[PDB]
RNA sequence: AAAAUAGACUACGAAAGUGGCUUUAACAUAUCUGAACACACAAUAGCUAAGACCCAAACUGGGAUUAGAUACCCCACUAUGCUUAGCAACAGUUAAAUCAACAAAACUGCUCGCCAGAACACUACGAGCCACAGCUUAAAACUCAAA
């Protein structure tokens, strides 16, 4: 059981670094991320 | 002095014109590197 | 730097000594080595018996080899002696007379 | 005051010996000298103790020995029967 | 470059009469039968000549340097050879991190030595960093979609002005 | 494959460690202190590809045994053992009254790290690293008069 609960916390840490991701540019003006820029999913092997 | 030395002993090296003379030379020749030692460190010449 | 090779080779005749011993010498002087003296020291029994290319021996000749080669040269020659069917032993040592003799009180 | 003392080492202490093989060159050909140091049935090599020779000689001893052993020049089960009329040097 | 293999010895450079000796001879107190050391030490008088003001002086900071240079090229090359040596990795690793310290000293006690030290080494003296903290991936992806940003905030405040 | 004597030696190396012989390279630094986060090593067992397999042997089977047999004896054979390719420091003093106790005779100077009752807690959460087991950093609430 602790396997699901750790997965769901990576998952929810991602979100988390995704969305700090978008503010920034958000707040620099653009209104979508930088042209070709994907987030990388860097808590999951 | 060390360049003298050397300069007179590479006159009687083995060259490759000398090689047979030389090797037949030891051949017909002997040498011992064996010598004993007494109590009081004196060299005993075989 | 200056070398001695400790040579024991098979207990033959002297024309096969003497062949051997020009052998072994021009390969030194191939390898670019300068051959300083060459020093018989006889033919006695083996302190044991040395079995060397599918023979066994329990005699043999030892013969001094003094002289100056390069560094590079030393493994070159090892490989040499160690296909000569004539030879029993081959070892290179750095000379003994280079080593200094410090002197204790 | 002149025959106050002075500072001085001691005159009466006597110098370290000198071994028997000190100032000589000890070399692998020297089977000779090399059977001298070793047990005439085993062949093995004697201490410093039975020797009573320095480290540094005790070590070149050792080394020589070893050298003339593998490099075809002497025994290693005994001692060459042609050194055992040779002089005794070991206090064994 | 290695010094050529008939170069003389430095201890039979300046005998009297070395020219005139036989071709033999040459050989015998050249290089070419000498072990790597000798190279070196011939190697480490060409820079002191090259380089310092005084090549007599063993005991100046630009000496050690040369000669730690010197050095650091010796271990380099046995390391080509053996690369699982550690001992001489280590040797090497601590032998350029003295040198950067003697350098960094030389710099701020002597600069036209440091700088012809440096020319006459080809060595490329580098700053410290000035934060000693571990660049994680969240670290390195936030910064570099930082920058991004950046450039893309840049082209885009160009063009509307 | 690992190296009787030497070695009653105490040497080399930062440590781990290094004891057959030869040769070639070769053993950093002219002050000291000062990295979890940098780079090298180290020992620790276990996995991933292959390969070898005499012998041994976790597990897995079979044989024999009291009256829950022998857990223990016998046989066979796996993983594995093997071979590569990889993942307090430093510098001084013995002068003082030596000094809770036991350890290991006491102290000074200077610097770094760490500690402020017990348990909760080599824990939870967060973060980093990895990823079958996880490792580092590391709390709070309740409780007690002790530990
Ligand atoms: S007395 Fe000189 S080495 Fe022993
Ligand atoms: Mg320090
Ligand atoms: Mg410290
Ligand atoms: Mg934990
Ligand atoms: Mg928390």
């Amino acid at each position: 059981l602790r396997r699901k609960v750790q997965e769901g916390r990576l998952r929810r840490k991602q979100i988390k670094f995704e969305k700090d991701l978008r503010r920034i540019w958000l707040k620099a003006g653009l209104k979508e991320a930088p042209e070709g820029w994907q987030t990388p999913k860097i808590y999951l092997r | 002095r060390e360049v003298l030395q050397l300069q007179e002993e590479v006159k009687n090296f083995i060259t490759r014109e000398n090689l047979e003379a030389r090797v037949e030379a030891a051949l017909d020749s002997r040498k011992n590197y064996n010598w004993a030692i007494t109590r009081e460190g004196l060299v005993v010449r075989p | 730097p200056r070398y001695e090779l400790a040579l024991i080779l098979k207990a033959m005749q002297r024309p096969e000594t003497a062949a051997t011993l020009k052998r072994t010498i021009e390969a030194l002087m191939d390898r670019g080595a300068i051959v300083r003296d060459l020093e018989n020291l006889g033919e006695r029994a083996l302190p044991y018996r040395i079995s060397a290319h599918s023979q066994q021996h329990n005699r043999g000749g030892y013969f001094l080899v003094d002289f100056y080669a390069p560094t590079a040269a030393v493994e070159s020659m090892v490989e040499h002696l160690s296909r000569d069917i004539d030879v029993i032993r081959g070892n290179i040592v750095k000379h003994p007379l280079t080593q200094e003799l410090k002197e204790c009180e | 005051n002149e025959d106050l003392p002075i500072s001085m080492e001691n005159p009466y202490k006597e110098p370290l010996k000198k071994c028997i093989l000190c100032g000589k060159h000890v070399d692998y050909k020297n089977v000779q000298l090399l059977s001298q140091f070793v047990s005439p049935f085993t062949g093995c090599i004697y201490g410093r103790h039975i020797t009573g020779l320095c480290g540094k000689k005790q070590k070149e001893i050792t080394k020589a020995i070893k050298r003339a052993q593998i490099m075809g020049f002497m025994p290693v089960t005994y001692k060459d029967p042609a050194y055992l009329k040779d002089p005794k040097v070991c206090n064994i | 470059d290695d010094p050529p293999p008939s170069t003389l010895l430095k201890d039979y450079q300046n005998v009297p009469g070395i020219e005139k000796v036989d071709d033999v001879v040459k050989r015998l107190l050249s290089l070419e039968m000498a072990n790597k050391k000798e190279m070196l030490k011939i190697k480490q008088e060409q820079f002191m000549k090259k380089i310092v003001a005084n090549p007599e002086d063993t005991r100046s900071l630009e000496a050690r340097i040369i000669a730690l240079s010197v050095k650091i090229r010796s271990y380099e090359e046995h390391l080509e050879k053996h690369r699982k040596d550690k001992a001489h990795k280590r040797y090497l690793l601590m032998s350029i991190d003295q040198r950067k310290k003697m350098l960094k000293n030389l710099r701020n006690t002597n600069y036209d030595v440091f700088e012809k030290i440096c020319w006459g080494l080809g060595i490329e003296y580098t700053f410290p960093p000035l934060y000693y903290r571990r660049a994680h991936r969240r670290f390195v992806t936030k910064k570099a979609l930082c920058i991004r940003v950046f450039q893309e905030t840049q082209k885009l405040k160009k063009r509307r002005r």
